[PDB]
């Protein structure tokens, strides 16, 4: 069982790191996003 | 070898053994127009005949010439001759043979002059600059474990991002862990004090060294900040494995003595020498 949950959080570990690997992804899409901005 | 190369600067050494015997026999073709200062226009004279001794050089050039012969004599040019008569109109693509590196020369020169490029702009005349395939990162890998007697590994426990380890004749490994295609963020350690292998759990960060090679890690990072090219990733991580190999001595000390500082190293010129002079 312990077992079991491990790969319940374990590959949710990995999803929030997906998550974070999109995010970043979506970061940087936006960072040069801000540089266009000319106020 | 390449040594033959040497033979062609030869021709040209023969080539004034016979203009030199020349430039003396038109240095006795006239007499003295007008010294009215000195009488130094004959020893101008010898002066010619000084040049002669360069013939003899010839002779001691070969002294450093042959160094040894390779099998298969006629490397392999003339089989096409061994062909019947039908094959004789083939020249052509000796001619190619040339061509292309006159080509391949041509570029050397035109690349090279590429070097001072025009680009006014570079934007908001379109992408994706982050390398979508994560095989890519193996490819480079791979480029540069191509590289000789310095071993690169990687395992990325992290995530998406790239890490990787890398490590040389000392023990100074070096951990650069950055992100899909430039390299970025890395660090240097030495003898086990990163031990990035299982260091404590897997390959910890830890943030440290003993300060010696601390200065090393940030003039890295300055040279991954500074070879960042618009484009080819693969030209960026091939510079900068270029660069971290010249610290596979660090024997010498120029422009200084061997005792300024703990250490001396920024080779950004292809060139190392004391640190804390640039």
């Amino acid at each position: 069982r312990n077992q079991q949950l491990r790969a319940l959080q374990e590959e949710c570990d990995r999803k929030l790191i997906t998550l974070r690997d999109e995010v970043s992804i979506d970061l940087y899409e936006l960072e040069e996003e801000y540089y266009s901005s000319s106020s | 070898g390449v040594n033959l190369e040497a033979f062609s600067q030869a021709i040209s050494a023969i080539q004034a053994l016979r203009s030199s015997v020349s430039r003396v026999f038109d240095c006795l073709k006239d007499g003295m127009r007008n010294k009215e200062t000195l009488e130094g226009r004959e020893k101008a004279f010898i002066a010619n005949f000084q040049d002669n001794l360069h013939s003899v050089n010839r002779d001691l050039n070969e002294l450093e010439r042959l160094s040894n012969l390779v099998g298969k004599p006629s490397e392999n040019h003339p089989l096409h001759n061994s062909g019947l008569l039908s094959l004789d109109p083939y020249s052509q693509l000796l001619q190619a043979y040339k061509w292309s590196n006159k080509l391949q020369y041509h570029a050397g020169l035109a690349s090279g002059l590429l070097n001072q490029q025009s680009l006014k702009r570079s934007a908001n005349q379109m992408t994706t600059l982050v390398l979508p395939p994560q095989y890519v990162d193996d490819v480079i890998s791979r480029i540069d474990r191509m590289f000789p007697e310095m071993s690169i590994h990687l395992s990325r426990p992290n995530g998406t991002s790239a890490m990787l380890l890398v490590t040389l004749g000392k023990v100074l490994k070096v951990i650069v862990v950055m992100r899909s295609l430039f390299i970025d963020r890395t660090i240097v350690k030495g003898y086990n004090e990163s031990v990035y292998t299982e260091d404590g759990k897997l390959d910890i960060w830890s943030k440290s060294s003993y300060q010696v090679f601390q200065k090393v890690t940030d003039h890295a990072t300055t040279a991954l900040l500074h070879y960042q090219l618009p484009q080819m990733p693969d030209v960026v991580v091939r510079s900068f494995m270029t660069w971290l190999r010249s610290y596979i001595k660090l024997f010498q000390a120029p422009c200084q003595r061997c005792g300024k500082f703990l250490q001396d190293g920024l080779p950004p010129t292809w060139r190392d020498f004391r640190t804390l002079e640039a």
